[PDB]
DNA sequence: GCTTTTTTTTTTCACAATCCCGGTGCCGAGGCCGCTCAATTGGTCGTAGACAGCTCTAGCACCGCTTAAACGCACGTACGGATTCCGTACGTGCGTTTAAGCGGTGCTAGAGCTGTCTACGACCAATTGAGCGGCCTCGGCACCGGGATTGTGAAAAAAAAAAGCTGCA
DNA sequence: GCTTTTTTTTTTCACAATCCCGGTGCCGAGGCCGCTCAATTGGTCGTAGACAGCTCTAGCACCGCTTAAACGCACGTACGGAATCCGTACGTGCGTTTAAGCGGTGCTAGAGCTGTCTACGACCAATTGAGCGGCCTCGGCACCGGGATTGTGAAAAAAAAAAGCTGCA
């Protein structure tokens, strides 16, 4: 009974599962130290609001989803099926967010 | 210090699934670590820059909302 | 009006997010007036390149 | 024979001409001719400061040549070196410009 | 007095080849001179319906080059030299 | 200063926008700054992509 | 047209995901209440701007020439894209490990509020110099012609591959 | 190892475009000047917000559970990217055609400025109720669960098509 499904379809179900859904995709301590370590190299001893965080990361993570859509496109474009550094360089200097 | 690497491959992945993406370089999961810390820095600069304008010492949700704002990446549902 | 039916297609009596997330998204005007705006918990909507989608059988 | 340069040589030329001037390269009556045509439909029998039409002109031109760059780097991302449609229409969306 | 002609044309081939030469455009599809007008013509009805209320708000009769900037401006392509 | 310099460069007396535009374009701070301004005759960077180029040797 | 074999089509067995029942549990929507603070009512006072009327900037129209530019076609090169092909970088799925997540307890920085007092900015009237518009000239710069330099490309000679023999064995 | 052909790289000019100078002429930068209106001075008066004092909120640290999620390896499939191939789309260069650009002229809508009066909005003090913070209840919704359903593959099995044989009129 070896059942497996072939490369590509369970991306596929996650894809389906996680547009489906809102929660937050990058677990949320890891992120917090993220902000913190960042934080410290502007002003030491700074402290957060727990609430500030979450905006913190509802806006990166949106960032993130959204830049990964324009990937994508960046992909086929190419007529590839695979998101590479590449196609978020064009993603991004496009949009101007480099040159 | 190097929490960059608190942003997992996982968690990446998952992003990138809600952005209808299917298949994925191994060279991405770094790429994107830093593109999300260059996003950051941006975004928490300015806010702490309101923070130190206000003269406190913890930054408010309105601080990174006002930052966001000005980074043109309008956050609604913390106090807009 | 808009979330408020996305709410009753789901069956909730609350309006939530993604209700007042999927109800700007599918309206072409309110997406463009809200173009450059996070809805924090709104998620997205469902949409997969059919490139990416399998010969259908 | 007779002397001919061979397919490119002249677009090169071409380029490095138009990238070291400041000149606009719309012909400058017909651009007139079209502004006053679009501006009917919203609004008839309106008058424009010269002025005005050369500042639609050193924008449209402008906007067009930004998307030619944008363009051409979505051309060279699908391996080619011939810009299409199909490489505007990407430029356009990751800009925002079209959904 | 009058109603104007079919004027889009006018943006020659010519012209747009010139524009992408600028942009450092080597080769050329032949189906992009029509798409690009397409897109010209979508960006001047934004920016001077824009500019035209402006004038429409004014109570003028005559657009004028700060019209367009103000437009320009919220357009968020913003023109420096003719104004403001 | 700046625009100055590359007037000089140009064997020109008088800055003109095609100085101001070499200036700020060329200037990584600048260039943030005014990001999304277009100066009027100001022209563009001589910039031809590398892979548009013949085989150099 | 037969055999064989390779590709494609079809069914036939599986499995996460879904949905409809039931049932249960908890906390935050949603409403109540007792203020208070901010909108309302009324009248006074000062000027912002609709409006009429004049000026005169500059926008539109019109024409006929010069020629730069656009147009259309002849022609073939190097481009795009299809097809085919191999190596491995990817996704799936084990099992073992890691640390996030929760719920809760303990301490205190510091956020935020209150009231108090005065230095500082609004507001005015009079004073007056800088920065306006108008005006004039003259040297930079645009334009051209002519000559030196630069770089492309064709065709003809050296190197320098496959690419197909010849053994060899 | 040989041997010829392509094939690659190098050599030799011929041409065409580009670059660079001095010369010539035109007009707009540059600056002077005279007058106006907007900055400055030197007053007063009010309150914005700095400051100290206090409350208590919510940020921080630490602990120990119980998982769900990360991780790290084993195995292979489908995907990226190189190589090969052919057809023609698009660049180049030519002669023909078209109208932009030039400048000039005349005619005037309408931009834009002034002066007159008043409706309207700021700005007082006074009345007051709609909306604020706090706090209490209970039903919506999360959660589980289970068992049925279906949508979504994947494998294996059947059909069709491909490639190789063939023999035959
Ligand atoms: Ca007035
Ligand atoms: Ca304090
Ligand atoms: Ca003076
Ligand atoms: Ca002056
Ligand atoms: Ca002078
Ligand atoms: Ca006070
Ligand atoms: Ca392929
Ligand atoms: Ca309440
Ligand atoms: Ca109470
Ligand atoms: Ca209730
Ligand atoms: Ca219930
Ligand atoms: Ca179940
Ligand atoms: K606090």
């Amino acid at each position: 009974k070896p059942h497996r499904y072939r490369p590509g379809t369970v991306a596929l179900r996650e894809i389906r599962r996680y547009q489906k859904s809102t929660e937050l995709l990058i677990r949320k301590l890891p992120f917090q130290r993220l902000v913190r370590e960042i934080a410290q190299d502007f002003k030491t001893d700074l402290r957060f609001q727990s609430s500030a965080v979450m905006a913190l990361q509802e806006a990166c993570e949106a960032y993130l989803v959204g830049l990964f859509e324009d990937t994508n496109l960046c992909a086929i474009h190419a007529k590839r099926v695979t998101i590479m550094p590449k196609d978020i360089q064009l993603a991004r200097r496009i949009r101007g967010e480099r040159a | 210090r190097d929490n960059i690497q608190g942003i997992t491959k996982p968690a990446i992945r998952r992003l990138a699934r809600r952005g209808g993406v299917k298949r994925i370089s191994g060279l991405i999961y770094e790429e994107t670590r830093g593109v999300l810390k260059v996003f950051l820095e941006n975004v928490i600069r300015d806010a702490v820059t309101y923070t130190e304008h206000a003269k406190r010492k913890t930054v408010t949700a309105m601080d990174v909302v006002y930052a966001l704002k000005r980074q043109g990446r309008t956050l609604y549902g913390f106090g807009g | 009006e808009l979330a408020g039916n996305a709410a009753r297609d789901n069956k909730k009596t609350r309006i939530i997010p993604r209700h007042l997330q999927l109800a700007i998204r599918n309206d072409e005007e309110l997406n463009k007036l809200l173009g450059r705006v996070t809805i924090a918990q709104g998620g997205v909507l469902p949409n997969i390149q059919a490139v990416l989608l399998p010969k259908k059988t």
